[PDB]
RNA sequence: GGGGCGAAAUGGCCUAGACCAUGCCCCUUGGCAAACCCAUUCGACCGGGUUUGGGUCUUCUGACCUCGUAGUCCGCGCUCAGCGGACUUCGACCA
């Protein structure tokens, strides 16, 4: 996923609960591992026969 | 799987630091608050701000480490690798004669 | 590989096999940008105790947008995503004539003008 | 270091037992790197009740020593011999070597390296400012409390 | 030798990636759930002060 | 002013599953089981102003 | 896909690869009804600490019956099932001549008339 | 190795690379006596956190004297030493046109007659 | 690179430059096995306050042994090591004729039969 | 049990300072992935036990498969296999 911890510094008033971002980082990191998925690829380069 | 060892390491084995953030939070910024619940209304006019200013400063101090961790996250998705090789041979006896 | 030619009326689109596997066949259309294009997922399996079968066919196509023509910096970004899956549960010991009649009925219902209106004008099917 | 007993029972021609004790020095990694230092700026003025701007940095590391010993034994296998204790008793015809060992450990050496987080932390300007303001507020409040007995 | 025909490569996939999941899940049950439980009550506010 | 940094740890022993022989026999006798040692430490850096 | 031609004496049967996978290869015979036909399962793996290998080959064939020729209504139903598995445990560092001799001995034991009698007349092998 | 040809007006001098190294390039002029001749030190590096770069160019030339033409016995002895170092601090993300204009301005200031008078007659630059 | 041809009498050996550096030039002979062969280390520097110079020339050659011809397993293993270093301390302001005479005397002392006997029979030089 | 702390929540002391009370921070380690065995509707049913799990040659030193980790020159060419390849090191049931 292209989210992985929103980051983005921001500050407001009367709507910012101090400990609201703490759980957010961990939740985003947890949801990021579930989306991870490898994707290997191979192609022929060169060869020869003797 | 041995080709992803270092990547998994730098992905999560170092990410435990992020988990260490919530530890200090749960330990101090919500457990030590047992004093606010016992004070009379005459002290809530001050304790609320006393706690809010202390938590906002901690969040601000947290912010840069989150940036470093995010920068480290991008280091794991760099398409870099090498090449694998193999070889195969076979023989077939043709003829033979004594001497 | 495997090429599929689709006629839209005035042009011909070509889909190429990408991920050749038994339990999951992934066809991808090759026109220009590979990301956010036409993809098709096909799957075939069994069920229960070797009674019938199960066929799944999904077709996805996500639109893309770009601002490099006017704005001086914007990578091609996907917008919405459309999912159109299917489900075929046909038993082996059936009837060829019945299967052909069912396929003809499905083709007629697809080619009819009622489903087109239901798709475009979002009007419930009932003419 | 380790001390072992090689009690081997002889064949039917006697059936005795030879202890044969031998020592074997063993290697081990280096001991924990203890640390203990202290520093302070040069004395400016003798007066300490008032004192002058100074600094002090102390670093200490230590690991409590604790020795312990392990041991184990074992011997060869025979055909249905019911006496395979540390020293086999009976003797059908062949010999039994057996063995008993006991090695000691210095736990002060089997400890990984000190983590890299053991360093001085960084404090920003707003941190110091808020910590100074709250301390001054607490001091002024404590002072106000004292003036209640006028 | 050039232009080798279509290859028949087989990759098992499913690398040892589920291991790191057991760490975040285990640690999440020790500090995150208690934190969410405590924050559920008396969620403090903030003002211009 | 002042800045501190603590550190603490423990230590334990856990023998392997067993000492398998080739065609012989072996057993385990007396292991620590209980606690072993301990590590501590504390840093400090204070600067005073009038 | 992958085709295998088997000669029975007067006709030739064709088996087609259906489930192409490394740890499990499933070949199916294509003649008529796909359900209740000839199937072959092949598997190859290692063992222990990179020492030898393990090859498994199973061949199944379930007979079918049908009553639509006389009775009004009866779908093709399977009757019995036969299982003939194998197990090959040959180490890598062996001998080509020994392997060839073992294969020739196995082929001779298969083509001999004693195993045929043991299979047909159920008489224990001992001539 | 690496040769550099310098035109003084009527003759051509040749400088040869002697100490080929990345962080320190030492060019020496080959005419006659190697000791007390023309030397050039070049250095290239970075700065800070990958921001700009740093280039250093020094040119030294020590005069020599000898008395073997008249006096019985005197080895070639150096007299004075001249040091002319440089310092180039140009950032990477700059402008090619601006760099070319700066180089042209530096070349014009070097080729002007004011710096020559400042060097020869030791008169402060101000015409 | 840089090739050096040495004539032993009936065959010609070729040494190739490997580690081209100013303060350390490493030449290695290319014949067969690169490990345990002929190597040459050359170094040139100054001294004190730009008075004289210092040249160092070392020549090493370690013999190798192998048992794969008879014994069924032994990698090529080095035996002994020989070190023959040099030291040249010649001032710059000297004399070309004196240097040529010294080089001729050194060449004569090397080509004489006394040093050969001292090397072979280990007899002290004194004929 | 073994430790830590006076920090951090407050109370004695409370220019300052260093100690105290409740009081708060950790260990009770953990995981193997495979193959086989029971009584029976005389296997469907969960649960248990045994053999293996980087591996051999003299797994004594030391090497022969494999990789992992680093440092060093590196080819811009010589070799039948060719190739991109060289030398030195530490580790190798898993967190």
């Amino acid at each position: 996923d292209a989210r992985r911890l929103g980051f983005e510094p921001i500050s407001t008033t009367y709507d910012m609960i101090p400990l609201s971002f703490v759980v957010g980082w961990f939740s985003n990191f947890d949801k990021y591992v579930r989306t991870l998925a490898p994707l290997i690829g191979v192609t022929f380069e060169t060869g020869s026969q003797n | 799987p041995m080709l992803y060892k270092e990547r998994r390491e730098t992905l999560k084995m170092v990410g435990n630091r992020l988990g260490g953030l919530v530890r200090v939070a749960h330990a101090a910024q919500d457990r030590d608050l047992k004093r606010y619940f016992k004070a009379r209304r005459k002290d809530r006019r001050k304790v609320a701000e006393e706690v809010a200013n202390g938590h906002l400063e901690l969040i601000f101090g947290w912010l840069p480490l989150i940036g470093e961790l995010e920068g480290a996250i991008e280091y794991a998705e760099l398409p870099d690798l090498d090449f694998i090789r193999c070889h195969g041979l076979h023989t077939l006896v043709l003829q033979s004669t004594p001497w | 590989s495997k090429t599929i030619v689709l006629s839209v009326g005035e042009a011909t689109r070509t889909l190429t096999e990408i991920q050749s596997t038994a339990d999951r066949q992934i066809f991808e259309e090759k026109v220009g940008p590979l990301v956010g294009r036409l993809r098709l997922t096909a799957s075939l399996r069994q069920n229960g105790a070797k009674t019938a079968y199960r066929v799944n066919l999904k077709l996805d196509q996500a639109d893309v947008v770009d601002c490099s023509t006017s704005v001086c910096g914007e990578l091609p970004k996907v917008r919405y995503t459309q999912v159109w899956s299917h489900d075929v549960t046909i038993v082996a010991n059936s009837t060829e004539a019945s299967r052909k009649s069912l396929y003809d009925l499905t083709k007629s219902l697809v080619a009819t003008s009622q489903v087109e209106d239901l798709v475009v004008n979002l009007v419930p099917l009932g003419r | 270091l380790e001390e072992h007993y090689y009690s081997r029972k002889t064949c039917g021609s006697g059936g005795g037992l030879s202890v044969q004790r031998t020592g074997y020095p063993q290697t081990d990694p280096p001991v924990f790197k203890a640390v203990n230092s202290f520093e302070r700026a040069p004395l400016i003025v003798g007066d300490h009740v008032h004192s002058l701007p100074y600094w002090s940095r102390k670093i200490t590391l230590e690991c409590t020593p604790y020795p312990f010993t392990l041991r184990w034994e074992g011997g060869v296998h025979k055909d249905g011999i019911p006496d395979k204790v540390p020293h086999p008793s009976c003797d059908p015809g062949s010999e039994l070597v057996s063995y008993t060992h006991s090695r000691e450990v210095d736990c002060e050496r089997f400890i990984g390296p000190v983590p890299s987080s053991f360093t001085d932390p960084k404090v920003t300007s707003a941190q110091w400012k808020f910590l100074e303001d709250m301390a001054d507020m607490k001091a002024l409040a404590d002072l106000n409390k004292s003036l209640v007995n006028l | 030798l050039s232009t080798l025909p279509d290859p028949d490569v087989r990759f098992h996939a499913d690398v040892g990636l589920f291991e790191i999941s057991a760490g975040i899940s285990l640690l999440a049950q020790r500090y995150l759930k208690p934190l969410q439980r405590l924050l559920k009550r008396k969620s403090f506010f903030y003002g211009r002060t | 002013r002042r800045t501190t940094c603590e550190l603490v740890g423990c230590t334990r022993f856990y023998p392997r599953t067993v000492s398998p022989p080739s065609g012989w026999f072996a057993r385990w006798k007396d292991f620590p089981d209980g606690s072993l040692s301990e590590v501590s430490g504390l840093r400090r850096t204070d600067i005073r102003s009038v």
